[PDB]
C-alpha cells in the first residue's frame, strides 16, 4: 500500500510525514471510489478474461505444458492466471505494486524454475491476460491494470 | 543464608588452601569483633522503635513533600507502611551485623526489593536517606552506650544504599 | 508493518479470493476517514514537541520520579524519557494514519518491556504519561479524532502491561 | 504473574530461575533482555518474541557494562595474532572476501581476481544481506555494482549502500 | 564502572545532599591509600609475567589439564588460559586501583560462568589458579597490599563460584 | 573521577596504567585533601551563593522565568542552582568534570528545552554563581571550580 | 519540486516512474493554474501579510529584538517575515517543500542562534504570519499554505 | 538535481525576487507540457527493452565493435554496453519528465568520458548509439515528443563528445 | 587457470606456496600432454560437431530463430556454436572454466535477451553439442568437457 | 593476472581462434619447465628471510640511507623497506611459476613509482636493492633457475626505473 511506503519512507529518516507526502496520502485516499470500482470490475470479469487469454495463449504458444494434454497442468496454469488478476486486483486497491510484488512477484523466477515452466510462455500469458483485461475496461481505468500486467512481464524477464 | 564464619569455612575447602595463614587471620580479626557485634544487634533491638520513628520523622522533615496531598507518604495507609518497611531495613541490619555477611540482606531484602518498589512507585532517594537516617541514628545511640570501635556498623545500611541506588556516573 | 488496505488485502489472500463485500465496506470507511487522519496527522506533527512538554507537565514534573534518585533524576535519563515519549507519539501518528496497530506492536511493543524491566523503568509512571499524552492530544486536536488517536495510545498501553 | 489467569500459557519455569539467577552475578545475555539476543545462523532475524512462549529474564545491567564475546578466529594473518587464540566451528578463517582498488586501452579476455567479479559480488551479497537475494531484487543496485567494478567506490562504499 | 569517589558520590547525589562526614572520612580514607595503591599497581605490573607464570607452575603445569585431553592442552588452549590469567590480574589491579569492586562486576563476572561452561573451560581449576596468583601476589607485594589485591582476587573467585 | 579516567584509558590499550597515568593518579591523591576542603567549602555556603549569584543574576537578565513572579519557577531555578553547586562540588572531589557530565550535563539541552527554559539565562545564571563562589575560595581552590562552571556554561550552549 | 522528488524515488530503485509516481505527476500538473494563483496572491499581498502579522506578533511578544527600539532589527525581522512568506510562495509553487527546505530551513537554528534570535519568538512570528497568509485565502487553498507555514515552525522547533 | 520548476526558483531566489511573469509564464509551460512529458516517460517505460535491443541492431551489431577484439566482445562487455545503454535511456526519461538536464550532468555525464577513456570503450560508437537510440524513440513515441526527448539524447552525445 | 588459483590462494593468505598448492601444481603440468591433445580433437572436430549438433538441435527445436529461414541468423548461430566450442577448448587448456566464464557466461543472459533469443533453445543447442563432442573422445578423457558443457547450460538456465 | 595459458588464451581469443601450433608448442615448453618452477619456488619459499636478510646487508647496510635522516632510519621504515623486499621476492616467485609478468604488474608495479616518489623512498636505492636480490637467489638456486628469476626481477626493476 502506498500509505504503508509513504509511513515507512518518513520513519526511515525518524520524522514526522512531509506536506508533499500527506498531499500525496490525500491524494490517494480521495481516489478510493475508483480504485474499488476497478477492482470490483477485475473481480466480476476474471474467469472470461482468464478464458480469453487461455485461449489467446494457445493459439500463439502450442508448446507448453498448459496445454500438453494434462488436464491438472491446465487447471494450474488457469489458477495462476486468476491469482494474478487477482494480485493486480489488490494492487489496484492499494494504490502500490507492493501487493503484487509481495505475493506473487518476489521469487517468481525461482518458483517457475523450480516448477519447470517456462518464464517466456509466462510472459506471453500474462500480455495476453493484459489484452483481455484492457478490453473489458476504460483507458483511464486500464492504466494501473497494464502497469500492474507489465510488472508482471519485467519481474518474469 | 550463611554467616561470616560459615562461608569462611566452606570458602577453606573451594579454593583449595585449607587453613592457611591468611583465613586464620581472618576468622581471629572477625571473633576479636563478636561481642561487639553482639552488643550493637542488642542495642537495634531494644531501641527499635525509637531509631525508626526519629528516622521517618526526619525524612519528612527533609522531604516534606512527602506527607503533603500527592506525596508518597501521604495518609496513614501509607504512613504506616513507611514505618513498616523501615522496621524491615532496621532488623535485616541487625541480622546482617551479627552474621558478620551480607547474604542475609542479598537472600532476604533485596532479592526483588527493585521489582517490588517500582511495581508500587515506592521512591528509592527517599528509601537511602531513610536508611541513612536510622545509620546515623543508631551509630548516636551507640555512642552513647559507649561503644567505640562500631565502623562494622556502617557496613549493612550503606551496603544496602549501594544496592538500591540508581548508578548516576 | 501493514495498514488498513493491506490488512483487508491480506485477510483476503489467506483465502485466495477477492475482496468481499464487508473488506470492500471497511476499505471504502477508511479511504472516507483518510482525511481526517491527515489533518489529525498534520496537526500533530505542528506541535509534536509542545505534545510531549504538555505530557511531561501534566505526568511526570513535580513527582518523586524526577525527584533525586528518580528514575527521571539527571538530565541524561530526563532526556531519555522524552525521547521515549517523542517515539511513541510519532509512531501512534504512523498508525492513525494507516488504521492499523500492526506498527505499533512490530517496531514499539515487542520488547519494551524487558527492556524497561532490565532499566528499572517505571512501567506504570510510563503508562500515566502514555494516557496524559492521550488526554493532551485530544484536547488539542478534538474529540472525534482525539478518540482515533486514543485508540493507538490505548493500545501502547495494553501493550506496556 | 501467577496469579494471573495466563499462569498455565507460560510453560518455561518462572520461579526456579529467578531463584537460581538470584546467586549469580549478570548473566550472559544483551543488556535489554534474553529477547535481544538473536540467533547467531546464517541469516535471518529469530529473536524471542514477548508474547509468544514467554520467558524472559531481565537483569540489571547498568550503562558501563561490557559483554564478554567469544572471537571467531576469522580474518586475514596480518589482522590477526592480537586475537589468535579464539575458535568457533564454522568460520572461514583466511576466507575473508578482499578487493583491491583499481588504478587508454581495453583490458584482456582473461584477466583473474582470486574471485571474479560476479563472485565476489554475491559473497559481498551473502555477508551483508546473510544469504543471496532473489532474482530481480539486485536491481536497484545495479549502478552501484557498476561503480564498484570500475573503482569509483571502495568496498566500504559498497557495503554502505 | 566506580571507583571509591564515584561510588561515594553517588549514595550522596541519590539522596540529594552533600557527602555527609563520614562518607568524607572514607574519601580522606581513600586518599590516604592511594599511595600504597599505587605502589601495589607498579609492583603487579613490573611482575606480571612471572606472577603468571608462578601461578600456572603451581596450580596447572604437571597436572591432567596440560595433559592430551585436558582443558590446557594444544598451545592455543594454554595460551589462552595464560590470556584468562594476565585479564585476571590486570582487571584485579584496575579494581584496586579504584578501590571499588564495580570494574569486575561489569567487566570479567557478568557471563563469565556462561562462557566457562559454553567452552568446556573448567570453573574449579580456574578458581585454584586465581587463589594461587593470589598467594603469589601477596608474597611479592606484602601482606597488607597482598591483602587488599586479595580482596578484589576473592571477588572474581567467589563471582566463579 | 580522574581514576576511572585513568583506568579506562589503560583498559583502552589493554595495559597497565603507564607512567604518565600513575603520575596523574599520585598527583590527584596529593591534592585529595585541598579538594575535600573545596568542597567543604561550597557545601557550607551554598546557600550564599544561590542567593547572591540570583540576585546579580535578575539584575543582569530580568526576563527569565525565575523572574516572573511565578514563586514556583523561582523556587525551581534556585534549586537548580544548589544542584549545580552541588554536582560541582562532586566534580571538585572527584578530580574531574564526570559526575558534573553524567548527572547535569549530557541531555542538558533537551532536558531545559522540554522545560521551555532559555539556555542563554541559564548560562548567565552559571556566569553569575560562578562569579559569586570564586569569590569565598583563593585562587588556587578557584581554579578548578572555574573550569567545572565553564563547563557547565560550554555544555548549555 | 515534487517532480524532482518523484523521479528521485524511481531511481532509488532504479526503475522508471510507477503508476503511484505517475499518478502524482499528473494530480500536481492539473493544479498548476492554482498554484500561480496562490503564489501570485501571496506576492501581491506580501506587504500587508507582514505588516499585520509583525502587529500582531509584537502585541503578543513585546520583549523580543525587533521591537526594542533598534531600527535596523525591526527591518531585519520584517524583511526576514517577507522572505519567509516568498519561500513558501516558492514552495507553492513547487508543490514541495524543498524549496523552502534549502533556503531557509536548513541550519536555520544555526543562523538564528548565531544571530541570538530566540526561536520561540520566531515561531509565534511565523504563527502570526500564517494567521495573516489564511484570512485572505480561499478555504481550500489555505491548505498547502497552513502546510508550509507548519513545516517552517515545526524546523524552528 | 534539478528541473525546470526548481531552475525558475532558483533563478528568481538569487536576486531575492518572487516570479516574474516571465518565470510564471514558462512555468504555465511546463505545466502545459507536463501531461505529454508523462505519456512519453510511460511508452518509455513500456518499450525500454524493445528500444535497447534496436539501438543495439541498428548502430553495434554486425561490425568490427562485436568482432573478436572489439569492446563489445566477450559476454560481458556486450552486457554492460547494454546495461549504458538502458542507463542512458533511463535518464534520459528522468531528465525529459524533470525537464531539465541536470540530472543527466550529475548521475551520467559527470566523469563519463574520463571512465570510458579509461576503459577504452569507444566513444564515437557510444555516440552514434546514441543517435540510433534518439531515432529508435522518436519512431516508437512520435514526431513532437521524439525531439523533446531528442533533446537529452542531444545532451548525452554533447557530454560524451 | 587453476595455476592463477593456485597462486591467488597463496596470496590470500600472504604466502610462498604450499606443499599441497606445489603438488597440485606439478599434478596438473603432467597433463598438458592430454590436455594439449583433447584441445586439438576440439579444434579439429569443430565443423563437424557444429554441423551435427545444429541438425540435432534443430530436429529437436524446429521453433527457433536460427531455422527461421534466415540465413545470416544461422550463420550467427552457427559461429556462436564454435565460438563456445572455443572456449571450452580454451577452458580445457586452462584446465579451469574461468576463460569460459570470463568469455561467455558473465552477463551471457543480458546478451542473449538483448540479441532476442530464447534462452532454452540455446541451452537445447549446448546439449547437442555436448553430446556431439562427448562421442569424439573416450571416458576419463571427456568428464571436463562435459563438465564445461554443463556449466555453460547452468550460465544459461 | 595471467599465466602462460592464460596469456596463450587471451592473445588467441583477440583474434578469435583457437590456439596456432606456436601458441602449443610454448604451452608445451610452459608444462615442461613446470618441475623446474616448482622446485625453485620452494627453494626461494625455504630460504626468502636468508634472501631478504643478504639483499639488505648487501645493497642497503651502513649507507646513509640507514643513518639518521636517511629513508630506512627509524625501525618503523626499515621494516617497511624489509617489507617490500618480502613483496617483490613474493611475486617475483608467483610470477616465475605462473611463466608470467602480468602479476608484477597488476599487484607490485601498479602505481609503485608515485607512490616512492610521494613518501620520499629513494628509486635508485630500490633498483639496486632488486638487483642484489636477483644476484642473491641467482646464487641460491643456480644459473639457469637463477636467470629465469632474474627476468622477473629485471622486470620488477625496469618498471620501477
Ligand atoms: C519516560 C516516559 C519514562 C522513562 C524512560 C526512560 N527510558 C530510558 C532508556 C531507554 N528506553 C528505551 C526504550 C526503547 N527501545 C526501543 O526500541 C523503543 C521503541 C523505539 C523504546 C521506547 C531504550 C532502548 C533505552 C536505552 C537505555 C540506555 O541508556 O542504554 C531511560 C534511561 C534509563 C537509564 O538507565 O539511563 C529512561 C529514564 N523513565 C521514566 O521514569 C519515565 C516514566
Ligand atoms: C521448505 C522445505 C519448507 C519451508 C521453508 C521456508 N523457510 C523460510 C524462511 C527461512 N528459512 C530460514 C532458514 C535458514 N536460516 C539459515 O541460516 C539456514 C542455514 C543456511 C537456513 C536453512 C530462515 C532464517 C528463514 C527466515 C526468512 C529468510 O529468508 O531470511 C520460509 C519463508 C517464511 C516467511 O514467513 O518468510 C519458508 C516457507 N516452508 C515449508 O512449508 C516447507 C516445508
Ligand atoms: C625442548 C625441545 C625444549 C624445552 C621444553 C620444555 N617444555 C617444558 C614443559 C612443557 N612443555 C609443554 C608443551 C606443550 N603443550 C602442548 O599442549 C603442546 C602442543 C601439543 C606442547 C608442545 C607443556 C604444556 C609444558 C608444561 C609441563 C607439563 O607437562 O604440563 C619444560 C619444562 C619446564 C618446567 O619444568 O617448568 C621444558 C624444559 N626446553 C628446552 O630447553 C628445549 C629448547
Ligand atoms: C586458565 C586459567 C584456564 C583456562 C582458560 C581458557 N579460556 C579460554 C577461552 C576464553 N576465555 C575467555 C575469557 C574472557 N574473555 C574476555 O574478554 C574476558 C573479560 C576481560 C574474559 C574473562 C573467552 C571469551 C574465551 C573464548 C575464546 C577467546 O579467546 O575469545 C580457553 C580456550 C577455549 C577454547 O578452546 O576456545 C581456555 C583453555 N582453561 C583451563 O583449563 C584453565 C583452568
Ligand atoms: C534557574 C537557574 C533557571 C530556571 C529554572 C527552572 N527549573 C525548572 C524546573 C526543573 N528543573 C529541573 C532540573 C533538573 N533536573 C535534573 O535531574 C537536573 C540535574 C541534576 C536538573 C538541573 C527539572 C527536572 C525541572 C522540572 C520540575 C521538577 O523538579 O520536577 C523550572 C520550571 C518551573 C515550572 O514548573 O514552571 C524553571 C523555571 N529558570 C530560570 O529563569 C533560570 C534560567
Ligand atoms: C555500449 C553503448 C558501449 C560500451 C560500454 C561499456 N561500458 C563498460 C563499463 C562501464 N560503463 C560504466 C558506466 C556507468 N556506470 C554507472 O553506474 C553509470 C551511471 C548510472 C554509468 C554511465 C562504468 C562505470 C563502467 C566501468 C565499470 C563496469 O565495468 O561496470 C564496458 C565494459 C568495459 C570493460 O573493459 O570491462 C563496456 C563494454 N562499449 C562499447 O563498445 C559500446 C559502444
Ligand atoms: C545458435 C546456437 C543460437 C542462435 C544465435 C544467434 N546469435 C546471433 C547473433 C549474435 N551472437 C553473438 C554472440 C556472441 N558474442 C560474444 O561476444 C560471445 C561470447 C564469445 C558470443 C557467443 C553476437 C555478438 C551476436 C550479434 C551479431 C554479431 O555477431 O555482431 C543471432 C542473430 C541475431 C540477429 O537478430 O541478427 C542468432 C540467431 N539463435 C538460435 O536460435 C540458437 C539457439
Ligand atoms: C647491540 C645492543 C646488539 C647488536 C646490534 C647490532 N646492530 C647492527 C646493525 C644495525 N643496527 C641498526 C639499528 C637501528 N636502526 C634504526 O633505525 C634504529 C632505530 C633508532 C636502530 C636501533 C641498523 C640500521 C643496523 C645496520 C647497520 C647500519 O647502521 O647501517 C649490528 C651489525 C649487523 C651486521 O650484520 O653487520 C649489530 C651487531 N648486536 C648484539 O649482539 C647486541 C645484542
Ligand atoms: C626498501 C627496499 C626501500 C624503502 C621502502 C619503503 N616503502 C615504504 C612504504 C610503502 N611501500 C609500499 C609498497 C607496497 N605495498 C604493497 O602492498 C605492495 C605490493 C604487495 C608494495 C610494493 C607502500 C604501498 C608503501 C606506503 C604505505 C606503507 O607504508 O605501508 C616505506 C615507508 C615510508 C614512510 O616514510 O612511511 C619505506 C621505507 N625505503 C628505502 O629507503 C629502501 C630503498
Amino acid at each position: 500500500s502506498i500509505v504503508t511506503e509513504l509511513i515507512l519512507n518518513a520513519d526511515s529518516e525518524s520524522r514526522y510525514p512531509a506536506p508533499k507526502e500527506i498531499q500525496v496520502y490525500q491524494n490517494f485516499v480521495k481516489t478510493g471510489e475508483q480504485r474499488i470500482r476497478i477492482a470490483k470490475i477485475l473481480a466480476e470479469n476474471e474467469q472470461r478474461i482468464v478464458q480469453n487469454g487461455s485461449a489467446r495463449f494457445w493459439e500463439r504458444v502450442p508448446n507448453t505444458p498448459s496445454n500438453s494434454g494434462n488436464e491438472r497442468k491446465t487447471a494450474s496454469c488457469q489458477r495462476d492466471q486468476g491469482w494474478y488478476i487477482r494480485l493486480i486486483a489488490y494492487s489496484v486497491l492499494a494504490g502500490s505494486e507492493k501487493p503484487l510484488e509481495e505475493i506473487g512477484t518476489i521469487g517468481i523466477k525461482e518458483m517457475y524454475n523450480n516448477l519447470e515452466i517456462p518464464l517466456r510462455n509466462i510472459v506471453e500469458c500474462m500480455r495476453c491476460l493484459k489484452e483481455e483485461a484492457l478490453s473489458l475496461m476504460s483507458e483511464e481505468d486500464a492504466l494501473e491494470v497494464s502497469a500492474y500486467f507489465d510488472y508482471v512481464m519485467r519481474s518474469l524477464s | 543464608m550463611q554467616d561470616k564464619l560459615t562461608s569462611v569455612a566452606k570458602n577453606c575447602d573451594l579454593t583449595g588452601s585449607s587453613l592457611n595463614r591468611e583465613v586464620v587471620e581472618t576468622l581471629k580479626e572477625f571473633l576479636a569483633d563478636g561481642e561487639k557485634r553482639v552488643q550493637v544487634a542488642g542495642v537495634i533491638g531494644s531501641n527499635a522503635a525509637e531509631i525508626v520513628k526519629t528516622a521517618v520523622s526526619l525524612l519528612f522533615q527533609e522531604y516534606p513533600e512527602l506527607v503533603s496531598p500527592g506525596g508518597n507518604a501521604y495518609t496513614t495507609r501509607r504512613y504506616n507502611m513507611y514505618v513498616r518497611d523501615m522496621n524491615y531495613f532496621l532488623r535485616y541490619c541487625s541480622y546482617a551485623i551479627v552474621a558478620g555477611d551480607a547474604s542475609v540482606l542479598d537472600e532476604r531484602l533485596l532479592a526483588g526489593l527493585r521489582d517490588t518498589f517500582n511495581s508500587l512507585g515506592i521512591p528509592l532517594g527517599p528509601t537511602a536517606r531513610s536508611i541513612q537516617l536510622m545509620k546515623n541514628i543508631v551509630k548516636e545511640k551507640l555512642v552513647t552506650a559507649g561503644m567505640t570501635n562500631i565502623t562494622f556498623v556502617d557496613e549493612p545500611f550503606d551496603y544496602v544504599v549501594r544496592e538500591i541506588s540508581e548508578t548516576e556516573i | 508493518m501493514q495498514d488498513a488496505i493491506t490488512a483487508l488485502i491480506n485477510s483476503s489472500d489467506v483465502q485466495g479470493r477477492y475482496l468481499d463485500p464487508s473488506s470492500l465496506d471497511k476499505l471504502q470507511n477508511y479511504f472516507q476517514s483518510g482525511d481526517m487522519r491527515a489533518k489529525t496527522a498534520i496537526a500533530v506533527s505542528a506541535n509534536a514537541k509542545n505534545i510531549v512538554t504538555k505530557t511531561v507537565a501534566k505526568s511526570l514534573l513535580y513527582t518523586d520520579i524526577t525527584a533525586p534518585g528518580g528514575n527521571m533524576y539527571t538530565c541524561r535519563r530526563y532526556a531519555a524519557c522524552v525521547r521515549d515519549l517523542d517515539y511513541f507519539l510519532r509512531y501512534a501518528t504512523y498508525a492513525m494514519l494507516a488504521g492499523d496497530t500492526s506498527i505499533l506492536d512490530e517496531r514499539i511493543l515487542n520488547g519494551l518491556r524487558e527492556t524497561y524491566n532490565s532499566l528499572g523503568v517505571p512501567i506504570g509512571a510510563t503508562i500515566r504519561s502514555v494516557q496524559a499524552m492521550k488526554e493532551v492530544v485530544t484536547s488539542l486536536v478534538g474529540a472525534d479524532a482525539g478518540r482515533e488517536m486514543g485508540v493507538y495510545f490505548d493500545h501502547i498501553a495494553a501493550g506496556l502491561s | 504473574d501467577l496469579f494471573k489467569y495466563s499462569a498455565p500459557v507460560r510453560k518455561v519455569p518462572q520461579f526456579i530461575t529467578l531463584f537460581g539467577s538470584y546467586q549469580k552475578p549478570l548473566p550472559e545475555q544483551h543488556p535489554y533482555g534474553c529477547g535481544n539476543d538473536p540467533l547467531e545462523i546464517q541469516f535471518g532475524a529469530i529473536f524471542p518474541q514477548e508474547t509468544r512462549n514467554p520467558h524472559p529474564q531481565p537483569a540489571f545491567f547498568n550503562k558501563d557494562t561490557r559483554r564478554i564475546l567469544i572471537g571467531s578466529g576469522a580474518g586475514s594473518p596480518d589482522k590477526l595474532n592480537g586475537n589468535a587464540l579464539g575458535k568457533v566451528p564454522g568460520s572461514l578463517g583466511t576466507r575473508v572476501l578482499k578487493l583491491e582498488p583499481l588504478h587508454g586501452h581495453q583490458s584482456p579476455s582473461v584477466n583473474l581476481l582470486h574471485h571474479s567479479s560476479p563472485a565476489f559480488i554475491e559473497g559481498a551479497y551473502r555477508q551483508v544481506f546473510g544469504r543471496s537475494l532473489y532474482e530481480g531484487q539486485r536491481q536497484p543496485l545495479s549502478s552501484t555494482e557498476s561503480k564498484l567494478l570500475g573503482g569509483e567506490i571502495s568496498v566500504r562504499e559498497f557495503v554502505r549502500q
